[PDB]
């Protein structure tokens, strides 16, 4: 489009971000499709642990303050889930850190109790890994699926 | 509405209704300037 | 300061299709009604069946801005125990009369302590350190 | 003599007011220097946060973020990282020459 009125329209009305939900049923038509879904089930798994070097790399790898991805002008990082013997970060903590740097600082963290496509039986005895739990913008239970 | 000549030449009614019509092919829809076409390729880095 | 301290006897160590984590089922040696269900990184701190673990819940280590990697001459409460985890309390459940069960999460690594007297000390705090000995 | 100004660039849109946090952008570089440089910068006891990110494969860019604690700027942490990587390579080159003779 060759004028500012047509620009404003393509940036605020017909733009992609304003088309997350279809008007047919009010359901989402935007999301990740294949590798990302399989990657998430592995990354958010209990068995997935990360060192300070690994953890910080995964953060800056997807969040770049120079590209305006941050909301705090400094990459904030959570303390490790394992202090002694070796300092280690869980996979779920990367998901907590990504939200902590992309959601506004003025607003409180997200609170959601959702479910997974993968049943608890697959993750062994007494696991609650089907229950997706977000308390004050922190992934505390459950893996992340296509769901 | 004219007699058969030994496909006839189209009239002005035929010009407005050639296929879909002048209204559908050149008013409701139009070929545009400042536009491009290409095969799409996937990209997770954008 | 400390919020909870007890010595537990391990009854189960289940991997559950995990190569590094294990679900520990324990019972207190002092209190009869007390029970424990905790996920630990068995790769770093291995736990075997019929073992004595000194599980301790603390608020901090004897106002902090952020976590820093260890640097020469630093003293902590963690220096007394072998395996230390940092997590949050997300659920407070009551089981029949007098008995109360707390739910903790150390980044997916869940813990469920069942007791009665700890209702005052154990509170839903976004900061709770879990320290284990032996 | 003229020094090249297009290689290393300080992204002022991300630099801390003063002076610890900054994002640097290097042209004609990728994982090769990137992962090696962030590894060496992370060994610094003053570096709080460090990582590397390639914006896109088609564009010849390399981004490296250095967030430090006090008494050291991100520029100093980068300069130390480059100075240490050079010395690290000298160690590799020295040990390899010695073992060639040792054969």
């Amino acid at each position: 489009p060759q004028n500012e009125n047509a620009r404003a329209e393509a940036l605020n009305l017909a733009n992609t971000d304003s088309q997350y939900l279809t008007p047919t049923s009010g359901s989402p038509v935007r999301g990740l499709i294949q590798d990302h879904i399989s990657a998430g089930v592995w990354l958010t798994s209990k068995d997935s642990f990360f060192t300070r070097e690994q953890y910080q790399q995964y953060i800056y790898g997807c969040i770049r303050p120079e590209d305006g991805h941050t909301t705090r002008s400094k990459i904030v990082t959570l303390p490790p889930t394992i202090f002694k013997p070796y300092p280690l970060w869980t996979g779920k903590q990367i998901i907590t850190t990504v939200l902590l740097n992309v959601t506004p600082p003025d607003m409180p963290g997200i609170n959601l109790i959702s479910k997974n496509k993968i049943k608890n039986e697959y993750w062994g005895k007494g696991s609650l890994e089907n229950e997706v739990l977000f308390k004050d913008g922190a992934l505390l239970c459950g893996i992340l699926d296509k769901s | 509405k004219a007699q058969g000549r030994t496909v006839p030449i189209p009239g002005v009614k035929q010009a407005l209704e050639k296929k879909e019509g002048l209204f559908r092919k050149h008013m409701m829809g139009k070929r545009v300037n400042y536009a491009a076409r290409s095969v799409i390729s996937p990209d997770p880095n954008i | 300061n400390t919020l909870f301290d007890d010595i537990f006897q391990v009854s189960e160590v289940d991997p559950g299709r995990y190569n590094k984590v294990c679900r520990i089922e324990a019972a207190s040696t002092t209190q009869d009604q007390c029970k424990l269900t905790l996920d630990i990184n068995v790769e770093l701190f291995p736990v075997a069946a019929q073992d004595s673990l000194t599980v301790t819940i603390a608020s901090s280590l004897n106002a902090t801005r952020s976590w820093r990697p260890p640097q020469a001459g630093d003293r902590s409460l963690a220096d007394d125990y072998d395996y230390v985890m940092y997590g949050t309390a997300y659920k407070f459940e009551e089981v029949s009369k007098d008995l109360i069960a707390v739910y903790y999460s150390f980044g997916g690594l869940l813990m469920r302590l069942e007791g009665n007297y700890r209702n005052l000390n154990n509170l839903k705090q976004e900061n709770a350190y879990l320290l284990i000995r032996r | 003599e003229e020094p090249d100004r297009e290689k290393i660039k300080l992204l002022t849109q991300a630099t801390s007011e003063d002076g610890t946090s900054a994002s640097f952008q290097i042209v004609e570089e990728d994982h090769t220097l990137g992962n090696a440089l962030r590894y060496v910068i992370m060994k610094n006891p003053d570096v709080e946060f460090c990582g590397y990110s390639i914006p896109h494969p088609s564009e010849n860019l390399l981004n490296i973020r250095i967030q430090t604690y006090g008494e050291t700027t991100a520029v100093d942490a980068l300069q130390k990282g480059l100075k240490d990587l050079m010395d690290l390579c000298d160690v590799v080159e020295s040990k390899f020459t010695e073992k060639i003779k040792s054969m």
